[PDB]
């Protein structure tokens, strides 16, 4: 009667029931026999690993632990009683999709199942089927242009840096300021600093040419200045961490330019942002500015970045799973019994 | 979370075939 929606990120699992306004379960995507919060709080006994890297599932045994924990411990549901919508990264290898499907049907015995591209779900959450999504999380960043619900694979851009790299970079530059953040626990402290105090400058040079206190657990009060905006500037200038890639604005432009001439206008007018790393204050206005500088003046640029965007992917899934037009799209246990794992490529597009 | 579901439902209703989009040059594999 009620669909489950799970968005498995590199850093956080977002899970819940279709219809809700937010994933009721949000917890670290880590396994230690111990998953999530339970796993972290017992850091001292187990070895903690992330089973998803850069948005791709790489440790299947631990991923199975994640899903099991999600159904039984977090949501407290029996998997068998709910259609389950899962998410995947842009350009996820086919074999991974099939393995996800196989696990869902054979290990968890779901009555029905679907897998959707994350960025497509955030676009959907905004009530659109055409537009270009900047989706940035803990592990990977993508520009994903979409026309009528189909991501355009030839025009997808991946930027191999996201929230975790930003946190590492703030550790670096704060250390240069005289402090020292090096270990994993210190990395968590710095992540908190990033989420509370960083922002994106409208004009980076002007900002530089022009500060907050943060109290550490040990009681020391440190001061953060230009680091606040230098950390997320890396998104616009990846050479800050030695990356040769163009910034998110430039890759948005390049992605659009790889698309059919007559859809470009529609991509420029429907630029959606989603994911934890798009939460910086000033990022929407900065992208507006940069895209405007890159685009022809004959173009209306609009950036859709709602307050709940950290969770837009999950929210998209939740909306989609409840639509009448979607119900014929579920992979049923019957269809999987008749076609095996490869049914995923036929049904989920 | 539901304030866009009507619009979306309408848009998905008249969603074009992958094949049609490949025919008209919009859809291409990497
Ligand atoms: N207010 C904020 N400002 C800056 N960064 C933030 C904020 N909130 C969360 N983040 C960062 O977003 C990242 C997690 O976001 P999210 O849950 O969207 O990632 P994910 O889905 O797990 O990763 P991916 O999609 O890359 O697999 C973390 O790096 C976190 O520090
Ligand atoms: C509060 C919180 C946020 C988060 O985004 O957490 C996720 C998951 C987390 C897993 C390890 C951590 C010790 C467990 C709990 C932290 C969960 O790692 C992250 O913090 C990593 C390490 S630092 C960073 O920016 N990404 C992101
Ligand atoms: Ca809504
Ligand atoms: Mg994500």
């Amino acid at each position: 009667t009620t669909a489950l929606v799970c968005d498995n990120g590199s850093g956080l699992v977002k899970a819940g029931f279709a219809g809700d306004d937010a994933p009721r379960a949000v917890f670290p995507s880590i396994v230690g026999s111990y998953v999530g919060d339970e796993a972290q709080s017992k850091r001292g006994i187990l070895t903690l690993k992330y089973p998803i890297e850069h948005g791709i599932i790489t440790n299947w045994d631990d991923m199975e632990k994640i899903w099991h924990h999600t159904f039984y411990n977090e949501l407290r549901v029996a998997p068998e009683e709910h259609p389950t919508l899962l998410t995947e990264a842009p350009l996820n290898p086919k074999a991974n999709r099939e393995k996800m499907t196989q696990i869902m049907f054979e290990t968890f015995n779901v009555p029905a199942m679907y897998v959707a591209i994350q960025a497509v779900l955030s676009l959907y959450a905004s009530g659109r089927t055409t537009g270009i999504v900047l989706d940035s999380g803990d592990g990977v960043t993508h520009n994903v242009p979409i026309y009528e619900g189909y991501a355009l694979p030839h025009a997808i851009m991946r930027l191999d840096l996201a929230g975790r790299d930003l946190t590492d970079y703030l550790m670096k530059i704060l250390t240069e300021r005289g402090y020292s953040f090096v270990t994993t626990a210190e990395r968590e402290i710095v992540r908190d600093i990033k989420e509370k105090l960083c922002y994106v400058a409208l004009d980076f040079e002007n900002e530089m040419a022009t500060e907050k206190s943060y109290e550490l657990p040990d009681g020391q009060v440190i001061t953060i200045g230009n680091e606040r905006f230098r950390c997320p500037e890396t998104l616009f200038q990846p050479s800050f961490i030695g990356m040769e890639s163009a910034g998110i604005h430039e890759t948005t432009y390049n992605s659009i330019m790889k698309c059919d001439i007559d859809i470009r206008k529609d991509l420029y007018a429907n630029n959606v942002m989603s994911g934890g790393t798009t939460m910086y204050p000033g990022i929407a206005d900065r992208m507006q500015k940069e895209i405007t500088a890159l685009a022809p003046s004959t173009m209306k640029i609009k950036i859709i970045a709602p307050p709940e965007r950290k969770y837009s992917v999950w929210i998209g899934g939740s909306i989609l799973a409840s639509l009448s037009t979607f119900q014929q799209m579920w992979i049923t246990k019957q269809e999987y019994d008749e076609a095996g794992p490869s049914i995923v490529h036929r049904k989920c597009f | 979370f539901k304030h866009t579901s009507a619009a979306l439902e309408r848009k998905i209703s008249m969603r074009q075939s992958r094949e049609e989009l490949i025919k008209r040059g919009v859809l291409k594999e990497i």
